[PDB]
């Protein structure tokens, strides 16, 4: 059935298990026309496929010459998302299969459960959290990746860097959502706070900065402090 | 025109035949159903005065044989017979029809209710839904399920329908998967109409039977197959005119026939808003909306 808080260990235990979020997919920017009409130009998007227990990213890059010619690309998008999910999942040695698929989005459910008939021992499953991942595309190297692409294309990533060294899977996808729904919330804000210190750097083959243990829970603190900031600002309370 | 005499009538009860029903009380001098118009399918059914329960009932063609109900006081119900030797069945029939002893067919000559409502329906093809093959009529009631709602328990007192299942491989091409999910056309034309039903004749008696089933059993799984079988032609964008055309007709009769106070029950809101305002048909079942929205507007 749906995901919610009652069973969110589930998505650390030992079947795996893949997150899908679809809100990357077709991006655009609205602008004027010559003749005083509105007109959009899409620029190139990404499925976030992730598992949530070791952080794998499946990034697909969805690059604007898949609409090219297609119409109604709101709901296409919907079923390339599905068509994507279900081709990367066939790619994998069947050891290596998720059980599970939860979806961010219920309007994704038809087309991955139909995408996926062949695969009837999956569940396809949505969620009653309010995921931050559409927030993906603030974290600088990929959306480097993504609009620098030509071609379709999938990069793999480690959404966690490191960090499963130190901490559980249950810690470090905390970590990632309150870094992610911060980014949402105040991204300018959230970037300052993550880079203000020039002696913290990020590696080169990681996404996030190379902080100690000490230094995280500073940050953490500091990204809950904006939550609740830009929350009164929002509400004036 | 035949006769479907009975025996007696030892328990109060209310009987069907077609659309019309009457009632008979308990040990009350009554010996059947005569002037029944013969080239129709027939259903007589059965309400038990006591027992409210069990609505339940016989599809059977007059031209097929010479055929009679006894009431079985070991399980409890008015069972349709058949008499073997036709001269015998007449020596009775006769000496009944002489003492007045029978209700008539009431058709009104105006009337083409019935034939509307049952213009695909054959008798050979409710015995492949119904399986009791040493009967030339079928028994069907309230509590049987379908072949479908067994796999979602008993196979022998199933209903055979033809199962439709939008989000099945039968239904979805590989390759079209967004295609055949959205606009139905390819599983109702090319799997459905051509591979399994051969024609729309067939299709369309299947979901004639199932209306009525439902209307006149209260069969919850023949209203989920009648709703099935509009849902999958009113989602398909390439549908033959002539089909169109006669569903319209199909639907509007059936609607005309619903008692009103059932319609909360035997009418899926969903299914009908949809084919009605939202679906590739939206605008091709012009006497079926009109009825529809002058009858039950609530619904919408
Ligand atoms: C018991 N012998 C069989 C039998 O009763 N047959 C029959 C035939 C015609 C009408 C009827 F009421 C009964």
């Amino acid at each position: 059935g749906a995901m919610n808080s009652s069973n969110y260990a589930e998505l650390f235990n030992n079947d795996i298990k893949l997150f899908v979020d679809d809100t990357n997919v077709y991006r655009v920017t609205v602008h004027k026309t010559f003749e005083g009409n509105v007109a959009t130009k899409a620029i190139n998007g990404c499925i976030f496929t992730l598992n949530p227990k070791t952080g794998h990213l499946f990034l697909k890059i969805i690059h604007t010459s898949v609409w090219a010619g297609q119409k109604r690309l709101s709901q296409l998008a919907k079923w390339k998302t599905a068509e994507e999910v279900s081709a990367l999942v066939r790619s994998l040695p069947k050891e290596e299969q998720p059980k599970q698929i939860i979806v961010t989005r219920k309007a994704m459910l038809d087309p991955l459960e139909v995408h996926m008939l062949d695969f009837p021992n999956i569940a396809i499953r949505p969620t009653e959290l309010r995921l931050p991942f559409s927030a993906a595309m603030s974290i600088d190297k990929l959306s480097d990746v993504v609009m620098k692409a030509t071609e379709p294309q999938m990069v793999l990533f480690n959404i966690y860097d490191d960090w499963l060294d130190r901490i559980s899977s249950y810690t470090a996808f905390s970590r990632l959502t309150l870094l992610l729904r911060a980014l949402k919330t105040n991204e300018e804000s959230a970037k300052m706070i993550l880079l203000s210190d020039p002696t913290i750097t990020i590696k080169s083959y990681h996404l996030w900065p190379s902080f100690t243990d000490e230094q995280w829970i500073t940050i953490e603190s500091q990204m809950r402090d904006l939550i609740l900031t830009e929350y009164g600002r929002k509400y004036n309370v | 025109m035949n006769t479907v005499p009975f025996t007696s009538a030892p328990i109060e009860v209310t009987i069907g035949i077609d659309q019309y029903s009457f009632n008979v009380k308990e040990n009350q001098p009554f010996h059947g159903i005569k002037d029944i118009p013969i080239g129709h399918v027939h259903v007589i059914h059965f309400q038990h005065a006591d027992n409210s329960s069990m609505r339940y009932g016989y599809w059977f063609d007059c031209r097929m044989g010479n055929f009679y109900i006894q009431y079985d006081p070991k399980d409890g119900l008015y069972k349709m017979m058949e008499e073997r030797d036709g001269a015998k069945f007449e020596n009775i029939v006769h000496n009944f029809k002489e003492r007045q002893m029978m209700v008539s067919y009431p058709k009104i000559d105006e009337d083409d209710t019935w034939y509307n409502l049952t213009e695909f329906v054959q008798m050979d093809k409710i015995r492949k839904i119904v399986r009791k093959d040493e009967n030339q009529f079928s028994y069907v009631d309230s509590s049987m399920t379908t072949v479908q709602e067994n796999e979602l328990s008993d196979p022998a007192h199933s209903l055979n329908y033809t199962v439709i299942n939008f989000k099945s491989r039968e239904a979805i091409r590989p390759g079209h998967e967004m295609e055949d999910f959205l606009d139905k056309s390819y599983y109702l034309n090319t799997v459905m109409l051509q591979g399994i039903f051969k024609n729309s004749s067939n299709y369309f008696g299947e979901l004639q039977f199932a209306f009525l089933n439902a209307m006149f059993f209260g069969n919850y799984g023949s209203s989920l197959q009648w709703h099935a079988m509009i849902e999958l032609i009113c989602s398909s964008a390439t549908v033959p005119k002539h089909m169109l055309d006669k569903l319209d007709e199909i639907l509007y009769y059936q609607i005309k026939t619903l008692p009103e106070q059932y319609s909360d029950i035997l009418l899926n809101e969903r299914v009908w808003n949809i084919c009605l305002y939202s679906s590739f048909q939206k605008n091709s079942l012009h006497n079926t909306e009109k009825i529809m929205e002058n009858k039950y507007p609530e619904l919408l």
